[PDB]
RNA sequence: UUAAUUGCGAUAACGAACGAGACCUUAACCUACUAAAUAGUGGUGCUAGCAUUUGCUGGUUAUCCACUUCUUAGAGGGACUAUCGGUUUCAAGCCGAUGGAAGUUUGAGGCAAUAACAGGUCUGUGAUGCCCUUAGACGUUCUGGGCCGCACGCGCGCUACACUGACGGAGCCAGCGAGUCUAACCUUGGCCGAGAGGUCUUGGUAAUCUUGUGAAACUCCGUCGUGCUGGGGAUAGAGCAUUGUAAUUAUUGCUCUUCAACGAGGAAUUCCUAGUAAGCGCAAGUCAUCAGCUUGCGUUGAUUACGUCCCUGCCCUUUGUACACAC
């Protein structure tokens, strides 16, 4: 039969669903100079899994650098303190 | 002041209620809890396995007190709702009365609930009282 | 000001904009004066609201669309592609969603530099056809301040839901960034690339 | 579409001829006496009918 | 908020029944990758190996796949209610029974060919690649054969 | 005996009636106050007309309203009219008309919903499509 | 005595002389009553075909059977109530009375 | 006992069917149209017609 | 990009063979009584200030 | 000029009629009349909780008192383009603005002319002409199959192709409308069962009870993570109930398991200008059971025009024609 499409591959990106000491540390010093901060803030220059920025998010927001100014489900949004 | 559900707001206040009941621990759950998904058309049974029997004795609690008398029939059809049949057309489906039996007496042995003629069930006063003194508990946690 | 009390108590913060000035829920719809003097009486600003939607009757007749609030309109194009008809409670989220993240950024009036990017991605020319007969040939033309409003808004509605189609930056963020690089005029934003692509084109066959 | 018919205009033209002095500008009173001066099996056209009169009474008035 | 560094407890991939099994996911849906088994009947067990389903596969025990396993392989033992099973009131023995990542092709094999060989409406159905379950054939669904 | 009036706010199908009077600045539907509508920005929507005018006309007022029909925001608007209407209603009845003329002149300057209903009535189904005037499919072949 | 009329008919202005005539013999006699409650009218639809074969284009007509249904509960003695009975008879109007 | 609905479509019924045998069978006798009247413990028919002595 | 904002004084008339566009006069503002009379695509009215990328055309009509 | 052979008028025409319009229904407005536990409101008393301070939230048909704004229905009113400003032989009328519930014939329908098709239907009709058949009948009845059979093509529709999301929890609001009598409809309650479902009871011939149909979508929270993956659910297997004399090519439903194409659709093509599309589910019709069908109901609710005849076709007039079962 006839197929109508092409489908080609991508770069099946390997966001990673753990972490270690190096991840941290450079979470840590790389959260800042981000007067914008998301999920996919994280995701895109983190390469983590959405459970991991979330957890995270929670985590930094709860030691306290990431000022959030909303917490609507789906979407978390937040600055940082200078 | 005086003290109200009405007063106070929904989802919180249930999220208090019901863990007030997980370490009060007298509620007596059934044991075939973590088995069912609740319906005939929820994919999955939920998350908060352990949980969620005391979040539905909370709401259904919270619904018969705002309410005066109900039936297992009318908390199902509350409770269910859409399904997927495959390709066919989404449906309102009822949700298990037989859970809800469960939790409903439960809650008659605890004395929180009253069996209510005209047909049901209904907030006792006692019930009504910790209900209020929960909701003070509650606008007062939130500061 | 006073802080006023009733029997029920409210929130200061909603207390103080009813006693001090209308806005959004944060952001004050003053000082968001746009510098074309074109696309002027085809906005519609100093008519505040504290939300983004209301059902005013505006597509009845011609331009009291251009009267209608102009991120209502924002958020009915939003409410577009099928499955999202409607939701335009979901629409007001994105809404305040992005503005919130464009005033963490950008932090002059986010309603400012929205406004201003969809001045500077306005189309001015455009291009038409003519039938012939036999073979089909092209003329360029002018274009009206209202349809490069609407022009400009179809396009970063667009840009950002193809964005947010099959990938993880929300629709809300991608739109956030489309709208400050149609703002300082970016090279990136669809809205601009295609305005100016169109409006190549339309000085091509003059 | 705002246009009025022929047996619209003709009876107004023919309540004019005969009870231009009873009769004034004033749509309500001209609707309010053409109930009873001229049977009329219809509200809606008995308001037309005072609509078109006070047109070509103003008309009269001028002209 | 709780966060933590995962070491060499953790494993990218694993084996379960003949079949290899991905970490990085939630243990749950690895479970529903293997065959025979769904959402439902992992979770339950995952369940009764009394374990955190929030945790991933990699950082986890043989004594807890083990136990998971004994569980699926000798499931009435541990309290389940004998129908969540996928296969109730077996003909030879009206046991019910939980069929796995072979046994569930092997005996559906068996049971198909025993219908085939018994000169059945549905096996014969089966055997040309017909619909069997009495759907219409003529118009819809060409593309497999 | 009281000041007290009763009035309604109507919208596609959602009808939300209110009663006010002189209390001591309570607000309550369904014998729950304004704060608990929840789609969690109607509830400025309805806020809207009391913040417009300040709460200075709402220190020693009751109101209770009780509302049915239609969509969640049907009823939100049948809500914020008719307390509104019952606003007007009681500046009518025993403070001035000028003050009552001033406050339907603020409110409909905002928007001429906030007194009179949008009358955009739903239309019927006909035969031929599957609503009022989408037909249903062309064939020919 | 406690009775309950009703009336459960079409034709409105025949049903409606005869509320009219019964309430001004019930005042005229000096009987208590309620108002003439009336129920909410009941449209009875069909909604079919014109065509009677299957050919032709799809037309639906819809046709209706408008229903008025009041009642009234009254007090009085049997000779006032029997007499109101016999009275008041008027065709294409369906009645019926009852007792506690 | 039963529903005024069906009641009401019975009674139309009943004339419709009973007008269908009058008009088959007294129609050489200038039939026009019939009228039940309800009354209590009895329920009567003119016929509209022409006539009279014959349909009698 | 020296462009020149005149404003719509008339408007002509619709033209394309499928109404879509129009033909207007518009004035200068910058160099005041300088007119000109072009084509528009989109809903346009009076007085209606627009932007122009040129001065110097008048497209008489077009199909 | 009009939506209109609708009007102004022009005029070997005058006066009329049908169609349209008019008319009918429904939707909207009425704190004005008639009113009412088969609809509500408030208050009184009885009574629960918190506050107690006065109150707030509640339950209470025989606790009653009063009212009818909501609710119904009845009679009625109301908008006729009112006014104003332009435009127009300055006439019909057109545009804008104000006010107004409503200012595209207020909206949508119903009704819907003369002539005509060699349209469809003799399978709706005990309406049927003519022919055929009429007893091993083409009549009727009984059984079992059948109308679904699949190598393939077309038309309606439902599902999806995932974050504007799926799943699990919570909040969780409608309307149209149907219902048992000599039958067994709608069924509430409460008991059992994971569930389908079963159970013994209850109310209802109906604004009364089913039902406030506590519908869905939705919204708030979390699990997920861009992965033909918790998308999606055909495909199949096993088990469990129900409907029906009978379920076998599984009626239908519930449970577990198997989880395939599909990554937005090509030449082409459909519908559509306002609460309309579209999404959403809901009742009724068929009906012992079976909705992806239809008719209706409501819920959430957009963008894009206010034009043109370019395509496809329509109306009037003029013209040409070797056309008349008529390009």
């Amino acid at each position: 039969k006839k197929k109508w499409s092409k489908k080609s591959m991508k770069d099946r990106a390997q966001h990673a669903v753990i972490l270690d000491q190096e991840k941290y540390d450079r979470i840590l010093k790389e959260v800042p100079t981000y007067r914008y901060v998301s999920v996919s803030v994280l995701v895109d220059r983190l390469k983590i899994g959405g459970s991991l920025a979330r957890i995270a998010l929670r985590h930094l927001e709860k030691e306290g650098i990431i000022k959030p100014i909303s917490k609507h489900s789906k979407q978390a949004i937040y600055t940082r303190a200078t | 002041p005086g003290v109200s559900v009405r007063d106070v707001a929904a989802q919180d206040f249930i999220n208090a209620y019901a863990s007030f009941l997980q370490r009060q621990g007298k509620l007596e759950v059934p044991g075939y809890v973590d088995i069912v998904k609740t319906s005939s058309g929820n994919e999955m049974p939920p998350q908060d396995a352990e949980g969620w029997f005391y979040k539905r004795a909370a709401s259904v609690a919270r619904h018969i007190y705002m309410r005066k008398q109900v039936g297992v029939g009318k908390l199902n059809k509350l409770y269910g709702g859409a399904k997927s049949r495959g390709v066919r057309p989404y449906k309102h489906i009822d949700a298990s009365g037989s859970i809800n039996r469960k939790v409903l007496q439960a809650l008659e042995k605890i004395g929180i609930v009253e069996i209510s003629p005209k047909g049901g069930r209904r907030i006792s006063e006692n019930g009504q009282r910790d209900l209020d003194r929960i909701a003070a508990q509650t606008l007062e946690e939130d500061e | 000001f006073t802080p006023v009390v009733l029997a029920t108590p409210i929130p200061e913060e909603v207390q103080q904009a009813q006693t001090e000035i209308k806005l959004f829920n944060k952001w004050s719809f003053e000082e968001v004066e746009v510098k074309d003097a074109s696309l002027v009486d085809y906005v519609q600003v100093r008519q505040p609201i504290f939300v983004a939607h209301t059902a005013g009757r505006y597509a009845n007749k011609r331009f009291r669309k251009a009267q209608c609030p102009i991120i209502e309109r924002l958020t009915n194009s939003l409410m577009m592609n099928g499955r999202n008809n409607g939701k335009k409670l979901k629409a007001v989220r994105i809404i305040k969603h992005t503005l919130d993240i464009i005033n963490v950024l950008t932090d002059q009036n986010p309603i400012q530099v929205v406004v201003d990017a969809i001045t500077n991605t306005g189309p001015r020319e455009d291009t038409t056809r003519v039938g012939g007969g036999g073979a089909a040939r092209r003329q360029a033309v002018d274009v009206s301040p209202l349809r490069r409003v609407n022009q400009a808004i179809a396009l970063l509605t667009i840009g950002a839901r193809e964005a947010a189609f099959r990938n993880i930056k929300t629709i809300a963020e991608t739109l956030a960034e489309e709208l400050i690089n149609a703002a300082k005029g970016s090279s990136t934003s669809y809205a601009i690339k295609k305005k100016d692509e169109l409006e190549r084109v339309a000085k091509s066959n003059r | 579409g705002r246009v009025r018919t022929k047996t619209v205009k003709r009876a107004s033209k023919a309540l004019i001829e005969r009870y231009y002095p009873k009769l004034t500008l004033d749509f309500q009173t001209n609707k309010r006496l053409c109930d009873e001066i001229a049977t009329i099996q219809s509200k809606r056209l008995r308001n037309k009918i005072a609509g078109y009169t006070t047109h070509l009474m103003k008309r009269i008035q001028k002209g | 908020s709780l966060v933590v560094q995962e070491q060499g407890s953790f494993q990218h991939i694993l084996r379960l029944l003949n079949t290899n099994v991905d970490g990085n996911i939630k243990i749950v849906y690895a479970l529903t990758t293997i065959k025979g088994v769904g959402r439902r009947y992992s979770n339950l067990v995952c369940k009764k190996a009394d374990v955190d389903l929030h945790k991933r596969a990699g950082e986890l025990t043989q004594e807890e796949l083990e136990r998971i396993v004994q569980i699926m392989q000798n499931p009435t033992h541990y309290k389940i209610p004998a129908w969540f099973l996928n296969r109730q009131n077996d003909i030879t023995d009206g046991k019910d029974y939980h069929t796995l990542a072979n046994n569930v092709e092997s005996k559906l094999r068996d049971d198909l060919e025993r219908l085939k060989k018994i000169r059945a409406h549905r096996g014969i159905r089966h055997f040309w690649g017909l619909r069997v379950r009495g759907q219409h054939t003529k118009t819809t669904g060409r593309r497999r054969a | 005996a009281v000041p007290s009036v009763q009035t309604f706010g109507k919208k596609k199908s959602a009808t939300a009636v209110a009663h006010v009077k002189a209390g001591k600045g309570l607000i309550k539907v369904n014998g729950s106050p304004i704060t608990l509508v929840e789609p969690e920005i109607l509830r400025f929507k309805v806020y809207e007309p009391l913040l417009l005018v300040g709460l200075d006309k709402f220190s020693n007022i009751d109101i209770r309203v009780r509302v049915t029909g239609g969509g969640h925001v049907s009823q939100v608007y049948a809500i914020r009219q008719a307390i509104a209407k019952g606003l007007v209603a009681y500046h009518q009845k025993y403070v001035d008309e000028q003050s009552k003329n001033e406050l339907k002149k603020a409110f409909t300057s905002y928007d001429r919903t906030l007194l009179i209903a949008d009358s955009r009535r739903p239309e019927p189904k006909k035969f031929g499509g599957k609503g009022a005037r989408s037909r249903f499919q062309k064939s020919y072949r | 005595i406690k009775i309950r009329i009703t009336l459960t008919s079409t034709k409105v202005k025949q049903l409606e002389n005869v509320s009219s005539n019964i309430v001004k013999n019930a005042e005229q006699h000096n009987l208590v009553k309620k108002g003439p409650v009336r129920l909410p009218t009941k449209v009875l639809k069909i909604s079919t075909r014109k065509t009677p074969n299957g050919e032709g284009s799809k037309t639906w007509e819809t046709y209706e059977m408008r229903i008025h249904k009041r009642y009234i509960d009254l007090e009085a003695p049997v000779q006032i109530v029997k007499r109101i009975t016999q009275i008041t008879i008027e065709p294409g109007v369906d009645v019926e009375v009852v007792v506690a | 006992l039963i529903s005024k609905k069906r009641k009401l479509v019975a009674d139309g019924v009943f004339y419709a069917e009973l007008n269908e045998f009058f008009t088959r069978e007294l129609a050489e006798e200038g039939y026009s149209g019939v009228e039940v009247r309800v009354t209590p413990t009895k329920t009567e028919v003119i016929i509209r017609a022409t006539r009279t002595q014959d349909v009698l | 990009t020296p462009v020149t904002l005149a404003k719509v004084i008339k408007v002509l008339g619709r033209t394309g063979s499928r109404g879509g566009v129009t033909q207007v006069r518009v004035e200068f503002l910058e160099d005041t009584s300088r007119t000109i009379v072009r084509n528009v695509k989109g809903p346009v009215r009076e007085n209606d200030i627009l932007v122009l990328m040129e001065s110097e055309r008048e497209a008489r009509r077009l199909r």
